[PDB]
RNA sequence: GGAAUACUGCCAGCUGGGACUGAGGACUGCGACGUAAGUCAAGGAUGCUGGCAAAUGGUUAUAUGCCGCCGUCUUGAAA
RNA sequence: AAGCUCGUUCAGUUUUAUGUAAGAAUGAAGCUUUUAGUGGGCCAUUUUUGGGCAGAACUGGCGAUGCGGGAUGCCGAACGUAGAGUUAAGGUGCCGGAAUACACGCUCAAGACAAAAGGUGUUAG
RNA sequence: GCCCUGGGCGCUCAAGCGUGUUACCUAUACUCUACCGUCAGGGUUGAUAUGCCCUGACGAGUAGGCAGG
RNA sequence: AGCGAAACCACAGCCAAGGCGGGAAUCAGC
RNA sequence: UUUGCUCCACACAAUAUAGAUGGAUACGAAUAAGGCGUCCUUGUGGCGUCGCUGAACCAUAGCAGGCUAGCAACGGUGCACUUGGCGGAAAGGCCUUGGGUGCUUGCUGGCGAAUUGCAAUGUCAUUUUGCGUGGGGAUAAAUCAUUUGUAUACGACUUAGA
């Protein structure tokens, strides 16, 4: 095999994705649910939180291309997401750490969510389309 | 019955000036007229009646008035304030705002709509 | 969308000069060469186009009752015709005349000769009623049976044509 | 889009209406036509009548041409020539079409629709002659026009009372909204577009 | 591995023109509107359908099929086991088939048609 | 919420074709609401899914789905060309289709 | 007196959305980055991830979108 | 096809000489010798013949010719098997894949050999 | 200028006519790339061969001729 | 209620016109 | 035909969709005018005003939508009943009185969501048919035969009979 000259350039994320932004998932068991972006992982996935205590969505890895960006942002500076890593999702039934870490993460974000009025209930409600909707026109 | 005349204010339907207000300065022929709108920034140019819709408002304008005179008369007549009070301008602004609503804004709108509907239904019958 | 150009020639002198209306300088040069044969006996290889320059309207912001003399080659010879057109610029006035000729006499750019165009600054000088009617004092008239381009395939309100 | 669309033939043009209905049918949209007896065709009565009578005698010989009298069937024939009939796709498309004189139930209690680009008044130049189709059907052999009008007259009645009741209900709703105005929820909705 | 997508170009095997209508006509391709390659007619085999050299004669498993009928023939593939697979002829008795299969398995040569008469 | 829809609905018209020649490798898909190619530009690259039911129970379920993609716009009415790994059967002419919102960029 | 702007042409200007293509096979060649090691979009794709014991797909029947009896004959290609 | 030997010699290519010494442009060879087949008319054109018609001196095209368009029999384009994008002819109300697109007027019955003549039919100099 | 006497459905401010301006429909035509073959040029053995290769162009066709199975 | 062929057989056919071409089964007329 | 036939309740399968994935979301009449609210000296009347698109209206928040606590009203609404009216064009639907029973996101809280591992429509509609029980309802008709003679080429047709 010849020496292919293709360097692993780091991923470039679209400007519409910023930490603390409200994300919407279009695929998966949580499709249609509203989630909060936290950190970008080395595997090109997005670390997000429901938070779990609000809508039941735990910390999960998601792909940007399947996520619709929104202008609504919330503070995420107080959450120490450095603990999470790609190795934190390997498996080779819920693990004990998955509960305590999720609770700790949600404790530092439930207050911020409650700071903005109607944001808790807004996240608790699953997003869905309606008759006559025109996503291209809508800003989301 | 709206009639085309000098000083008649009109709304442009299509083009780079679409959505802006202009006034008829001089009629060229049955299908083409000369319009201007210094306040809206639309340059003085001729336009066909098919590309413009006449508004019910009207103000006095000298025939063949230049850009400065047209702007002065438009400012003096204050036709902009009358236009905003018209139901058509209100509907245009409402449509623009509704199209500009965000998803969270739409959810808040739905919550407020439910709150209003509860009271409205309670007010009936009684 | 026509354009006005001034083209001169001298067969390599008298410096014959005329005004040519064409969509581009290339067509203007060809029309000038064609008109040279009609005006006098000259060929393309005889000389060269001394100068060609586009002429822009002095002020495309004033309505002018252009008086135009046009000669066209009908199916049975060529006849001299004169008309008056109300417009804002010569470029638009000549285009309107061309469209009118093509609609009625079916004469087109191939068989239409533009002689002279001049504005009329005094009323009662235009002898054509279709232009004379627009020279009166500020008038008003409606636009009955107006229509709207309904993008949606279906309508529920039964649209009205009122203006 | 509604599962089924009802089109009011009143003041419409046979040609454009048939073309648009056929195009929608080919796309897989169900459409129904009502008040077909009031449909209109461009041109004076004599021209349209002659164009139809000549058709009745053009021969294939009864296997081909049929002296079909119903105006709804005439409209279907007009739309029939605009569809790829005699094939599975075209025949299946025609299955989603129904034409009835007047407005029989249960279509009466449902919102009918009109085609803006197929309006006879909108597209036909004012002052020019036009044909009402009903007279043509009556002259060519149709005899149910009198009964159609008689039982359509009852359609306007009762429906008028329903409209009056709906008008009263909307008056009450408008009054409730007017007294509901100036509320905090209403003010917030107005600020947020709605 | 060196088994890239093998594009057959034309999977449908050609059939003699009008062979279906008449029984006497065999399906073996034979030249003669077909000669004029009219629209809506069967295509004529031509140089355009040539398979790539690097993948010609290769089975979907990415190995060449080599007929074998003796121990020496199977052993000859010991050097070319990576590319050539063994194939037992239909005339080989079941008695020698066991020995051939055992030798192929011991030398790593794959058998295209195992279980024959077993 | 009563409505769980997350994909823009549409219709299937016919494959790319001429007066007498049709290539099923390209399918013309109409998207509800779209009117001009400019609006359809947003839907480019979106996966198109067709859902149909069969009596036999396939390995995973009773539902079978085809996974396609959008290629480019078509016509002045906003029609968009759609390509599938397996071309849709001709019987589905005029049938509805599902256009998902991913992959997205907004 | 002054700019602006429509139009034309240039950018070895910038920034995206979408479609097909991955073809070559250990390094030798022309170039950019760098004070040097070394790096690079620089004579053809790499890195990661998920579903799988019928997987992908083949022949065939039937229905859908479009297309459509043979050799010799006069020889104007023809019935 | 068959030997030589010159790599250059050639051209259905284009103006001044008066048809050319062309150190004018553009493109890129010769003598042989024997070896299968080859004896048609025609569409359009040319020379432009006379009184309907009949031969005719000529220049482009088939015979051996697919494909798109014209419902079907001149225009485009001349052909390996495939993926991707733009077009020719011809089209964008449906059958039929494409804008019931914009702009200037026309027309009441048409519209996709009769023009010799008339209309108090309609619109212009 | 048009009318009167002299492909199917339908169309009538055309979906008729002439013309001007943009967009779109798609041939085996054109542009980029994957593969077979022919034709042309070249590397090749102090062994890597009627072989292993690199580069370009070309691909209609009856009788007829040649070549390969 | 017998005893069992021959002729013929690519395959066609219900007509509107031009490129010379808009339905079970048998009994009664030519 | 071991409820055989039929209409229902529950109950397991096959069968497929010309192709749901919130709502066909009801006047008439004119298009060189019609509504809406009001006035009434009631009219083709006066007054304020709406169009120029549905780019809207009704709804839409909960494990695809659960449990439970508190506040304000007895309004909104899913569903089993009941008094009564309207709809005969293809009426087969529209409702209306009264309570009963869930929810109510109108407002404020406590509970579980994870593992489908970064997605694989991630299965929720009925069209028809087949088999297993219980709640009722009724228990007939035609052909041949026999024959008729208005009919009758032969069919066919028209009859009488437990």
């Amino acid at each position: 095999l010849k020496k292919t000259r293709k360097a692993a350039r780091p991923q470039k994320l679209r400007a519409s994705l910023v930490p603390g932004t409200v994300l919407i998932l279009l695929a998966g068991r949580f499709r249609g649910k509203r989630v909060v972006y936290l950190k970008h992982l080395e595997d090109n996935t997005l670390l997000i939180s429901g938070p779990f205590k609000v809508n039941g969505v735990p910390l999960r890895r998601v792909n940007a291309r399947y996520v619709i960006a929104t202008s609504t942002k919330v503070s995420v500076e107080g959450v120490n997401v450095e603990k999470f890593n790609v190795e934190y999702f390997a498996k080779e039934e819920i693990k004990a750490e998955r509960v305590e870490d999720q609770k700790v993460v949600d404790k530092a974000l439930i207050a911020e969510i409650k700071k903005t009025p109607l944001l808790k209930q807004y996240l608790s409600a699953s997003f869905s389309l309606k008759n006559g909707d025109k996503p291209h026109m809508l800003k989301f | 019955w709206r009639l085309v005349e000098v000083g008649r204010v009109v709304l442009i339907k299509k083009g780079q000036s679409a959505g802006k207000l202009a006034a008829i300065v001089e009629i060229i022929d049955q299908k083409k007229v000369l319009i201007d709108g210094p306040k809206a920034g639309v340059p003085r140019q001729a336009i066909n009646l098919g590309q413009v819709v006449l508004t019910p408002l009207t103000f006095a304008l000298p025939r063949g008035a230049r850009t400065a005179t047209v702007s002065k008369k438009w400012a003096a007549a204050a036709v902009c304030e009358k236009w905003a009070a018209s139901s058509w301008a209100k509907k245009i602004a409402q449509r623009e705002r509704r199209a500009a609503l965000t998803d969270f804004e739409r959810f808040q709108v739905m919550v407020l709509r439910k709150q209003k509907r509860y009271t409205v239904k309670k007010a009936l019958a009684k | 969308h026509f354009k006005e150009y001034q083209v001169i020639g001298r067969r390599l002198p008298k410096l014959f000069r005329m005004r040519i209306f064409a969509s581009n300088e290339v067509i203007a040069k060809s029309r000038y060469w064609y008109f040279l044969q009609k005006l006098h006996k000259v060929k393309k290889a005889s000389g060269e186009i001394v100068s060609i320059n586009q002429i822009n309207e002095a002020h495309p912001t004033k309505v002018k009752n252009f008086g135009v003399w046009v000669r066209y080659d009908s199916r049975s010879g060529t006849h001299n015709m004169y008309k008056e057109i109300r417009d804002v610029s010569r470029v638009a006035a000549v285009e309107t005349l061309y469209q009118d000729m093509a609609a009625r006499h079916r004469a087109r750019f191939r068989s239409i000769h533009i002689l002279k165009v001049a504005e009329i600054e005094k009323t009662a000088d235009v002898k054509r009623q279709y232009v004379k009617q627009f020279l009166t004092k500020d008038l008003k008239f409606p636009l009955p049976h107006r229509v709207q381009k309904s993008t949606k395939t279906f309508s529920y309100k039964r649209p009205s044509t009122f203006y | 889009v509604e599962p089924v669309v009802v089109i009011d033939g009143k003041g419409h043009l046979v040609g454009r209406l048939a073309s648009v209905v056929a195009k929608q049918l080919l796309n897989g949209q169900k459409i129904v036509v009502v008040r077909a007896e009031e449909l209109n065709i461009s041109g004076e009565f004599f021209r349209n009548k002659l164009k139809y009578h000549d058709f009745l005698r053009k021969a294939t010989k009864t296997r081909g041409p049929f002296h079909f009298r119903a105006p709804s069937r005439i409209f279907y024939k007009a739309l029939r020539g605009m569809v790829s009939h005699k094939t599975a796709r075209g025949k299946a498309a025609l299955e989603r079409l129904k034409v009835f004189e007047g407005i029989p139930p249960p279509y009466d209690k449902k919102k009918r629709v009109v085609v803006p680009q197929a309006l006879r008044v909108l597209r036909l130049k004012p002052g020019r002659k036009y044909t009402t189709l009903g007279k043509l059907s009556t002259s060519v052999g149709w005899k149910y026009e009198d009964v159609v009008a008689k039982l359509e007259a009852k359609r306007k009645v009762s429906s008028a009372e329903y409209y009056a009741k709906k008008r009263a209900f909307t008056k009450k709703v408008a009054s409730a909204n007017a007294t509901a105005a100036e509320s905090d929820v209403a003010k917030q909705l107005a600020a947020l577009g709605y | 591995l060196p088994h890239p997508k093998i594009v057959k170009k034309h999977t449908k095997k050609f059939k003699r023109h009008h062979s279906d209508r008449y029984h006497r006509v065999a399906e073996n391709w034979r030249k003669q509107v077909v000669r004029r390659r009219f629209r809506g007619n069967i295509s004529q085999p031509k140089i355009g359908y040539g398979s790539n050299k690097k993948t010609k004669f290769l089975s979907p498993s990415g190995h060449k099929t080599f007929l074998v009928a003796n121990v020496k023939d199977l052993e000859t593939l010991t050097m070319h086991t990576k590319t050539y697979a063994a194939e037992i002829a239909h005339n080989i008795s079941a008695k020698n088939r066991v020995v051939i299969l055992a030798r192929a398995k011991a030398l790593g040569i794959k058998v295209t048609n195992p279980k024959g008469r077993l | 919420a009563e409505s769980h829809r997350l994909y823009v609905k549409g219709k299937h018209l016919s494959y790319q074709r001429s007066k007498r020649v049709n290539n099923p490798n390209v399918s013309l898909i109409k998207i509800e609401g779209v009117a001009t190619p400019q609006d359809a530009q947003f839907y480019l690259g979106k996966r198109i899914a067709y859902v149909y039911r069969a009596s036999k129970e396939v390995r995973g379920s009773k539902i079978r789905v085809m996974w396609g993609k959008v290629t480019r716009t078509h016509g002045n009415s906003g029609v968009v060309r759609a390509t599938f790994r397996n071309n849709l059967p001709a019987k589905t002419f005029g049938a509805s289709v599902r256009i998902f919102l991913y992959p997205s960029n907004i």
